[PDB]
């Protein structure tokens, strides 16, 4: 039913096809539920807007409202939003079928669109960026990887800034709220009790720490298959064990502030050392 | 009835009961001769269980280690080896292994095979991966030759039997289609060992195949033979023959639409990995 979300948020109209402006894609990924016309001037707008916005991590924010996002670009971005980095490469290989280390326009454009159409019946910005103004250039691995990482970093920045009330630093209370919303387990008042009684009015959480925790959250299955050793032996996990475990199983090095906060929040037994039931049996949602 | 009993305790009972059920020799603690290990799941030179058939026998730490070596993919086994390495030098010693063995329990065979006779050796990543590879290969070879092959080829009914036995789900519809696998191939060109081993190698990497197949999952599309072969060759580095995917599509395609959906094939073989 992704087509329903898309046709709901989409804004521009051309012969029964509904295109999104980028500021609609940002809303679609940020806001869960919230609250037309297209003309050739809008077409020229989207044709021109690609040059104004840089290819950095702030691509979509600088674009603004001058853009076009087809349905397949929307589904592809959704796919590439939750890619564990180990998968990056393989995704490229699934588009590059001839194996020339490059994605031709007809290599993917025909492919994703054609499987869309086939499951149905039975010049947009991202394309203008991946294949130049005339739709003839080629894509390589380094630009694809930089774009994936920039998109993920941009969504992470927007999450952090939405939850920190526009300020440069979250407070540990606000990150606790973010974590509780994320594990969709705010119902249990025990976590609110813990954050009220142990997380004082103190240290903040900068941008990089939140970004590191996010990158850890996407690699959660590797972490589960790393800790299955302790799980099959029914062993609680101290702080140093957990820090080295994330550092090894996901490559990301978690700060001591974020781990202190998590240990303070999810400590039901009050032992200063987490266990499988209290952390992974809960984050199975993610 | 007692065979069904031991099958079910193999299915869900604890390995504490299973090892203590199939072990035969006790010490001071109980030990199992490697033959009990080939029995717990189901040797001339070159076989694995002869190089491990030398003294002594298999402890409970060695049993659990073998079962978690068989049931783990490759790129997770690399992270497991990195976990073993406490000091972070890049080469695992006997001490870290002894620590995690103690954690497991809460011997000669395994530790003298790995770290040498005097245990003074140090492991690396290549020997670990090669050990896992040889284990899985020579488990599969016995599983295969167990079916009474002829000219080194098994018929497709028995290959379907292998597939559904591995899948861990048995339903009357699926068993009926397994029986129909004989009707579908009236002549039959057999299944060699290479194709079977290749397909099971594909099945071991299924949790990554699923990640590479995310656009098809979200778009709602299904899996035909060509895309299955492409994702196999790209993710698992296997060359799925036309006949193995032929039999898989003849078996797991309940609705006969000609193509497998996510819930038909990938979900089953992924949750089997648990
Ligand atoms: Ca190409
Ligand atoms: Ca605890
Ligand atoms: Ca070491
Ligand atoms: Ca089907």
């Amino acid at each position: 039913l992704r087509k329903q979300r898309f046709m709901q948020f989409s804004s521009l109209e051309h012969e029964g096809e509904y295109y999104m402006t980028p500021r609609d894609f940002l809303f679609s990924v940020m806001f869960e539920q919230m609250e037309k016309k297209l003309t050739k001037k809008d077409i020229e707008d989207t044709l021109s807007g690609i040059q104004t916005a840089g290819c950095g991590s702030t691509f979509f924010r600088d674009l603004g409202d001058k853009g076009l996002i087809s349905y397949t670009e929307y589904l592809f971005l959704l796919t590439i939003l939750t890619k564990p980095h180990s998968g990056f490469h393989v995704a490229f290989k699934m588009l590059d079928t001839d194996g020339n280390e490059m994605i031709e326009k007809r290599e993917f454009f025909k492919l994703q669109k054609i499987i869309s159409k086939q499951d149905d019946l039975m010049n947009t910005t991202l394309q203008m960026r991946f294949f130049g103004k005339r739709g003839q250039r080629k894509l390589h691995y380094k630009e694809f990887r930089r774009f994936m990482e920039n998109l993920q970093t941009e969504i992470q920045e927007m999450e952090f800034l939405q939850f920190s009330k526009g300020l440069s630093f979250m407070r540990k209370e606000d990150f606790a709220e973010w974590l509780l919303f994320f594990t969709n387990t705010e119902n249990k008042d025990i976590y609110w009790k813990n954050v009220r009684e142990k997380l004082s009015a103190g240290e903040s959480i900068s941008l990089d720490e939140f970004k590191s925790f996010c990158h850890f959250t996407t690699h959660l299955e590797d972490f589960a298959i790393a800790m299955q050793m302790f799980s099959l032996a029914h062993r609680p996990v101290r702080l140093a064990e957990f820090k080295r475990a994330v550092k090894v199983a996901t490559g990301q090095e978690l700060s001591n502030n974020i781990l202190d906060t998590v240990f303070k929040i999810f400590d039901l037994d009050g032992d200063e050392c987490l266990s499988h039931e209290e952390f992974l049996g809960v984050l199975k949602n993610r | 009835k007692v065979m069904e009993y031991e099958n079910r305790i193999r299915a869900y009972s604890t390995p504490d009961k299973i090892f203590r059920y199939f072990a035969t020799l006790k010490v001071i603690e109980v030990f199992m001769t490697p033959e009990d290990f080939v029995r717990s799941i189901t040797a001339d030179e070159g076989s694995i269980f002869y190089t491990l058939g030398e003294c002594g026998l298999i402890s409970f730490s060695d049993y659990i280690f073998l079962t978690t070596v068989l049931s783990t993919p490759q790129r997770n086994f690399e992270i497991a080896f990195k976990m073993f390495d406490l000091n972070g030098d890049g080469e695992v010693d006997m001490e870290e292994f002894e620590q995690v063995q103690s954690i497991i329990r809460s011997c000669s065979a395994l530790t003298t095979y790995f770290f040498g006779a005097d245990l003074k050796g140090k492991l690396t990543i290549k020997n670990f991966l090669e050990f896992q590879r040889k284990l899985q290969h020579d488990v599969l070879k016995l599983e295969f030759e167990r079916h009474d092959p002829v000219d080194g080829r098994i018929t497709e009914r028995q290959f379907g039997g292998m597939l559904l036995a591995y899948s861990g789900v048995q339903s009357k519809k699926l068993t009926a289609m397994q029986r129909q696998l004989k009707k579908h191939f009236k002549e039959g060109k057999g299944l060699t060992f290479q194709e079977v081993e290749n397909f099971f190698t594909f099945l071991k990497n299924i949790n990554d195949v699923d990640t590479a197949l995310s656009f098809y999952h979200m778009a709602g599309a299904s899996l035909d033979k060509v895309t299955m072969q492409q994702v196999a060759r790209t993710v698992a580095k296997v060359e799925l023959s036309d006949h193995v995917c032929d039999v898989v599509f003849a078996l797991f395609d309940c609705d006969g639409n000609g193509e497998l959906s996510n819930k038909e094939f990938v979900s089953i073989m992924k949750q089997r990995l648990m």
